[PDB]
């Protein structure tokens, strides 16, 4: 699974870049991302996909194990809508 | 916030750092986390969040501008699924 540490490894032999940046950028660049969502901005990254925000309200939910149906409380949710550019190089994938 | 305004902003942050340094890096992890989940690997970042992919069943699809039946095969498709971190401070409703 791709990690923060194989990202950074990955700028450090294509940029040429220390580690110590490497690291600090790909840190820098999550937290830029959270921070836009949690002001409440959507994050439109091109040739990636796009990270929206929609308001749920409460709807009828459950005990998936018993069946006590519990109310699932409003929130708001960050959804991701992968571009076309994105799905075309993701469609002939393989689980490995 | 788009892919150039997310480099604007890093790179005013970040004096110490060139900021032709932070473009290239940006757009270098982008597409590093784009060829991994075409190779058919998921990402996995805590506290932000993680790319899978689910796989979808060929079914005879429409057009839903003429209305004819186009073939479609498997294939799958990106997810993403918050993280805890991630969820707690979007949601401004408790």
């Amino acid at each position: 699974a791709l990690t923060k540490a194989e990202m950074s490894e990955y700028l450090f032999d294509k940029l040429g870049l220390s580690k110590r940046d490497a690291k600090e950028l790909v840190e820098l660049f999550f937290e830029e991302i959270r921070r836009a969502l949690e002001n409440g901005e959507q994050v439109k990254l091109s040739g990636f996909g796009n990270f929206d925000l929609r308001d749920k309200n409460q709807r009828p939910g459950r005990n998936p194990k018993t069946g006590e149906d519990i109310p699932i409380t409003a929130r708001r949710v960050v959804t991701f809508r992968p571009g076309q550019k994105l799905k075309s190089r993701v469609e002939n994938a393989s689980p490995k | 916030m788009t892919k150039s305004e997310l480099i604007e902003r890093l790179a005013t942050q970040q004096s110490h750092i060139p900021a032709k340094t932070v473009e290239d890096a940006v757009k270098e992890m982008l597409e590093h986390m784009a060829s991994t989940l075409a190779q058919g690997e998921r990402i996995e970042i805590r506290g932000f969040g993680s790319f899978s992919l689910h796989y979808r069943a060929p079914r005879t699809g429409r057009n839903p501008k003429t209305g004819d039946k186009v073939e479609l095969e498997g294939k799958y498709v990106p997810h993403f699924k918050p993280g805890k971190e991630l969820r707690d401070r979007a949601n401004i409703y408790g």
